[PDB]
């Protein structure tokens, strides 16, 4: 699906 | 350009007359963006998925410019914690990953 | 190499002494693995924030090839829907975009 991510 | 991953890759895109910043994301599908006012048709679209799913607008064919590219494509339309352009998009601006 | 976006950037991976598959995603900060048991020590890390937060063990400076380039950097490992190569080591293998 999509796909991103912090940190 | 050439475009280093230190950092996130944000960029320039002008879309429906507005100028916006957008996240160039190479693990997303699709192109979704928020607050944003397209003219035309739309269908809905359910996606994400865990959690349950978040419904938001589909418009097809969408003229925008990426970083200066004059492209087109599919544009997603609904609240989305980061402005992203997916593959969908990074296609039609010739955009590829390279080492 | 050269990786076009027509289809998801999966690639192969060398970790821990097994062979894995893994996204390389420059809208993820960190790389997140699954079903990997690394040596050495960790500490807790609380990544994700919608919905909650989800609690991995950090490893850092972690030997990993990635397609071919064995490099090091850290590795975050817990349950994730699909395994992610994160900016942390696709600056490492030197992968940039390109248009």
């Amino acid at each position: 699906t999509i796909m991103m991510q912090r940190g | 350009p050439q475009i280093t991953l230190w950092q996130r890759p944000i960029v320039t895109i002008k879309i429906g007359g507005q100028l916006k910043e957008a996240l160039l994301n190479t693990g997303a599908d699709d192109t979704v963006l928020e607050e944003v006012n397209l003219p035309g048709r739309w269908k809905p679209k359910l996606i994400g998925g865990i959690g349950g799913f978040v419904k938001v607008r589909q418009y097809d064919q969408v003229p925008i410019e990426i970083c200066g590219h004059k492209v087109i494509g599919t544009v997603l339309v609904g609240p989305t914690p980061t402005n992203v352009i997916g593959r969908n998009l990074m296609t039609q601006i010739g955009c590829t990953l390279n080492f």
